[PDB]
């Protein structure tokens, strides 16, 4: 399984940034999609989680509002968009695959983020 | 170069001492009038198949012909070297074209003439069967009949696909192949076998073997049965790209009381149900319903799975059959369940914990604590999943990751409609389904007809043409011409004469009548 | 459910313990462990607490209960110096600070 | 008919069991099925003669 | 009368008599007859 | 719909600003 | 391949209870004209009985 | 015929598992061979007739 | 042989064979090495 995403960006205050992610190896519907972002000099963050399946989403309450977070599982992808960018929201973005919870039913899973792509970098 | 092998080929099938007797035996024979190929030792050492057994036969003068080697990529080695018959099954160095002059398993040591062997390999067991006798021809096989008798058997476990034969240098020989054919072998006073009939070589064979007799009397004799076999397959499942959340289930985080159960709806997905059963994870894989290797091939209108946490020692009430403290008052199961029962232990998981709690079929009545507690077997926690399936001829919905193919229709194929099969012909129906009817009904109980499981159309299925085979005969003391008559066919998938009986191949259609004699039926002798 | 975890000081072939203490107790069933070589993704090593993710080397192993967790490599490699992060995802996700092994 | 059985369709019986329960199964038809000619065939028989 | 018959299975029949036992309405039988008028 | 739930009785709900029947079934044989 | 099982004397011409390499059953033994071949040790009735 | 058994020859059945398996064995025999001789007597009452 | 004749006999190693990787493991009576 690998993971890939969109190259780096550099947005002024008050932009918005799309950010995007493919994934192949694996079926897609069976995964969820888990978004991770890590400030420079910072550890990480969980800001989502999405249903490849049904559209179900869970939001940190840090971005909540800000965040939303959509897929199409007809060209095997996922999309994050952040709004209302602020310099303090500067982070690599991370696309996980998903097992922590259920792509069906929305329950927690026992094991994690289990394949990273390599993150986009979003100034 | 190819002969003819006529009647040669018989061998004693076993051990038993008969006499005055016709046995009908299943076994692999030389067929009879079969092609042979012809090899020569003159101015010749290729690689032959060895396919489901060998017959082979030789002719000499000087004792060229001395052995065999038989294998794979040529190892069971063979060689008569003077009076020293050698048999060995070693790691020995071949060359591209091994020949005489003029680590190991298993070891042993001990024209003029005919010699003739068979060698079929089953379950292992290297069989060996010969016969010797003085001849006086150069030109070919000698045509008579004599059946060859046991002599060596080898308990190897060796895998042979190809044979080599071995030839001394300074004698022609024959290579033909067994079939699993019926052969009706004569014994007679001695308990010598001197005649025999292959029961697959023409109709009147048919006849001798059905009547058991090598003698037929004037008349017409039902012998077999004419069945159109399949070209192709089809196999046709919802074209559903879904995988089934079973990971959801078995690996979730936490697993309800076994009192307040959970159920989890399984729907419009592909099932694998490899995972399940390969995994080593399991302390149990109990299945009522269908054999658990079996769960890809067939598939469900539904599967529910429900979800719960009991001790080691009710691990044994999840089944149809069973009461007690969680059969009666917690998770009662039908007594004709259809489906598996799973489970594991989750002492690292749930014990420390009195978050466990207890007290119809499939009833949730929404009262005691668990004391699940790491070192306690009986009383330590166990993960319980039940998957409940509806296997009733519904529209499916749950199909497992079976290789799907195209649509055939108006010829004979072999097919799988969500798990259903059978054998017949798909053709255009004027007949419409309700939306929740996937399959008809014929009074037999049998597929009458179908939804195509990808296109919303009805197929009828007509069983592909059969009949019975009657075979016409003459006494064969006057002649050995047989006439063979198709019943209730077309002459279509079978000097031809279609009759309302069937269809009659070999008989001639002559316009002046004569006072029946052998009666076919519906006017015609 | 807040989690701490600043750098540990060994050299290849020593043993490491890196630790995880948690605010409130967390499901034993519900800790993952991370680790992030600079410039790379994290990659997933222990889940459940203790089971090893796959393609992971036996020298990793987890273990513990409650509000106290740790992560062990028997047997440092100089591919392991790399941050090693704590997760709790039974109650929402968190990740810990991260712990540095040099 | 199943004849104690878990289907009267031999398909539906060699689809879902392996051999060694298939088998069992098997016999429980064939059974009720030679059974069934045997009852047909002696009726045939009477009321032949 | 002869209301209260509905389709036993999901399996398609056709000039057919079949013969099933189920929960259906008795022919004939007594219903209570309510109202939603001035229930 | 797979519930698991005990029904012993049941009530009917109308809009307000209408006839109905309630009969019962039984395990009748039927030639259909 | 037989077990340590005792051994009788041969008694023929007579009704007699035999055990034959394993093989049971009751009835007389009498000289025979049949000649069975170097590898076979029973003989076959039609009912498959020796 | 076997109808089932592990051997047509009773004998063989009997000298070679104890009573707790060897009567089933022996029922698959008692039932195939009562089975033909009703076959047998019934065709000899409709011959007979 | 799903027709095999013949007794499966048995019997714990721990103390003959453990210490031990010197035993390896990959139709009927087969022997593919
Ligand atoms: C419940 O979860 C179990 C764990 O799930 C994994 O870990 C979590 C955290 C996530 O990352 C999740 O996405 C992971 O899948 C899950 O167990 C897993 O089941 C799969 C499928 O059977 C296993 O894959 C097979 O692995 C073997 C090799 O195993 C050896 O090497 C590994 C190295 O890590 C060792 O850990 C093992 O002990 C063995 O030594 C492959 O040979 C095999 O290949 C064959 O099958 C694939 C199918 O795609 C074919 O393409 C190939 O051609 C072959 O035919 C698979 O790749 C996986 O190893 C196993 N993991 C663990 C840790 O046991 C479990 O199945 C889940 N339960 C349910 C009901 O889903
Ligand atoms: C064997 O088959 C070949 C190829 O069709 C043919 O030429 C040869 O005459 C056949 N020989 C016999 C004896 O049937
Ligand atoms: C026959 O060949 C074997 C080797 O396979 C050899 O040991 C033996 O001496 C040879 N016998 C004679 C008579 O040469
Ligand atoms: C004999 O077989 C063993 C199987 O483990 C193999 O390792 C060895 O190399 C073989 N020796 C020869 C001479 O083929
Ligand atoms: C049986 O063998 C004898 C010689 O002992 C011989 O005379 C007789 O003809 C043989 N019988 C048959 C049917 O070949
Ligand atoms: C359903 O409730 C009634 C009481 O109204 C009770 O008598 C009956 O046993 C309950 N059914 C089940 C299956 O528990
Ligand atoms: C099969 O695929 C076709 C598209 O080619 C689609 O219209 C049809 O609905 C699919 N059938 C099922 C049962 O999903
Ligand atoms: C049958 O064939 C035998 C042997 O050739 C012969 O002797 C006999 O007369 C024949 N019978 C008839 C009726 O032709
Ligand atoms: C056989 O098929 C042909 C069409 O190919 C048809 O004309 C003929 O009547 C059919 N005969 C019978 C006996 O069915
Ligand atoms: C019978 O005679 C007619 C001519 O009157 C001819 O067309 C037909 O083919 C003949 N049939 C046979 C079987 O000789
Ligand atoms: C024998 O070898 C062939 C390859 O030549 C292989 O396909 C076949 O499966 C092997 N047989 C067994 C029993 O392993």
């Amino acid at each position: 399984v690998q993971l890939v995403q969109s190259g780096a960006e550099v947005k002024k205050p008050g932009a918005s940034v799309k950010v995007s992610c493919k994934a192949s190896g694996y079926p897609f519907t069976s995964y969820g999609i888990s978004w991770v972002r890590q400030a420079p000099g910072q550890g990480l963050e969980w800001m989502g989680w999405i249903s490849t399946y049904n559209g179900n989403t869970n939001y940190a309450q840090k971005f909540q509002g800000r965040v939303t977070m959509t897929t199409d599982t007809s060209t095997t992808t996922g999309y994050m968009e952040l709004r209302r960018l602020r310099s303090d929201d500067t982070a690599v973005y991370y696309c996980a695959r998903d097992y922590t919870r259920g792509a069906w039913f929305g329950e927690s899973l026992i094991g994690g983020f289990d394949n990273w792509g390599q993150g986009t970098l979003v100034t | 170069a190819y002969t003819n092998s006529f009647t040669r080929g018989v061998y004693y099938p076993d051990k038993v001492f008969r006499s005055s007797v016709l046995h009908s035996t299943q076994d692999l024979f030389l067929p009879f009038f079969s092609n042979v190929t012809w090899f020569h030792a003159i101015h010749d050492n290729p690689v032959l198949p060895f396919n489901d057994g060998v017959y082979f036969a030789s002719t000499e003068k000087s004792n060229i012909i001395r052995g065999w080697i038989f294998g794979t990529t040529l190892s069971l080695l063979i060689v008569n070297n003077a009076t020293n018959v050698v048999i060995k099954v070693c790691e020995f160095q071949f060359c591209n074209d091994p020949f005489l002059g003029v680590n190991c398993t298993f070891e042993y040591v001990s024209f003029k003439n005919l010699r003739e062997f068979v060698f079929k390999n089953i379950d292992g067991y290297f069989k060996i069967y010969s016969k010797h006798t003085p001849i006086n021809l150069v030109r070919d096989l000698p045509q008579g009949f004599s059946a060859l008798e046991p002599l060596v058997d080898l308990p190897i476990g060796i895998n042979i696909t190809r044979f080599q034969t071995l030839l001394a240098l300074h004698a022609a020989y024959y290579v033909g192949y067994l079939q699993p054919r019926t052969f009706l072998l004569k014994y007679n006073e001695n308990g010598t076998i001197t005649d025999a009939v292959d029961c697959a070589l023409d109709p009147l064979s048919e006849t001798k073997c059905t009547l058991k007799s090598f003698t037929v009397e004037k008349g017409i004799y039902q012998t077999s049965n004419f069945r159109v076999q399949p070209t192709e397959s089809i196999v046709r499942f919802p074209n559903i790209t879904n995988l089934c959340p079973f990971g959801e289930v078995f690996n979730a985080t936490r697993f309800a009381s076994v009192y307040a159960w959970n159920r989890k709806r399984i729907s419009n997905c592909v099932a694998d149900y490899s995972v399940l059963y390969n995994s080593a994870s399991f302390s149990t894989f109990k299945c009522y319903g269908v054999s658990p290797t079996k769960l890809n091939d067939l598939c469900f209108t539904n599967v529910y799975a429900d979800s719960f946490v009991i001790r080691g020692d009710e691990v044994r009430q999840i089944a149809p059959g069973q009461t007690g403290k969680i059969a009666d008052y917690n998770y009662k199961l039908p007594d004709d369940f259809t489906g598996c029962v799973i489970a594991w232990n989750s002492n690292n998981l749930d014990s420390k914990n009195y978050n466990y709690l207890y007290r119809k079929p499939f009833e949730r009545d929404i009262l005691q604590s668990y004391g699940f507690q790491p070192t306690n077997v009986g009383y330590q926690p166990y993960r319980v999943v039940v998957l409940s399936f509806e296997l009733l001829h519904a529209p499916a919905t749950v199909c497992g990751p079976k290789k799907s193919t195209n649509l055939v229709k108006n010829k004979c194929v072999n097919f799988n409609f969500n798990g259903l099969t059978g054998t017949g012909v798909l053709t255009e129906s004027n007949k419409k389904f309700l939306p929740f009817q996937q399959f008809g009904r014929d009074i037999a109980d049998t597929t009458d007809a179908v939804r195509d499981p990808q296109t919303l159309e009805i197929l009828d299925i007509t069983p592909c043409s059969f009949g019975g085979v009657s075979v016409i005969t003459p006494g064969t003391n006057t002649s050995n011409q047989v006439a063979v008559l198709y019943q209730d066919v077309n002459c279509t998938e079978v000097n031809v004469f279609q009759t309302r009986a069937g269809c009659l191949i070999g008989a001639e259609h002559v316009n002046n009548s004569y006072e029946c004699d052998i009666p076919i039926g519906a006017g015609i002798c | 459910i807040v989690l701490t975890q600043g750098t540990l000081s060994l050299s290849p072939g020593e043993r490491a313990t890196l630790s995880c203490r948690a605010s409130q107790t967390v499901s034993s069933t519900s800790l993952a462990w991370y680790q992030q070589k600079p410039g790379q993704a994290p990659r997933l090593l222990i889940y459940g607490a203790s089971s090893r993710a796959t393609g992971i080397p036996d020298r990793f192993s987890g273990s513990g209960s409650g509000t106290d967790f740790t992560l062990t490599i028997s047997r440092l490699e100089p591919e392991d110096f790399a941050v090693y992060y704590c997760q709790q995802h039974d109650t929402s996700l968190t990740f810990g600070g991260g712990t540095k092994v040099e | 008919s199943n004849f104690g059985a878990i289907s009267s369709v031999l398909n539906d019986i060699l689809s879902r069991l392996d051999p060694p329960e298939a088998e069992v199964q098997i016999d429980r038809l064939i059974t009720g099925r030679l059974q069934s000619l045997q009852t047909y065939v002696t009726q045939q028989l009477i009321r032949a003669a």
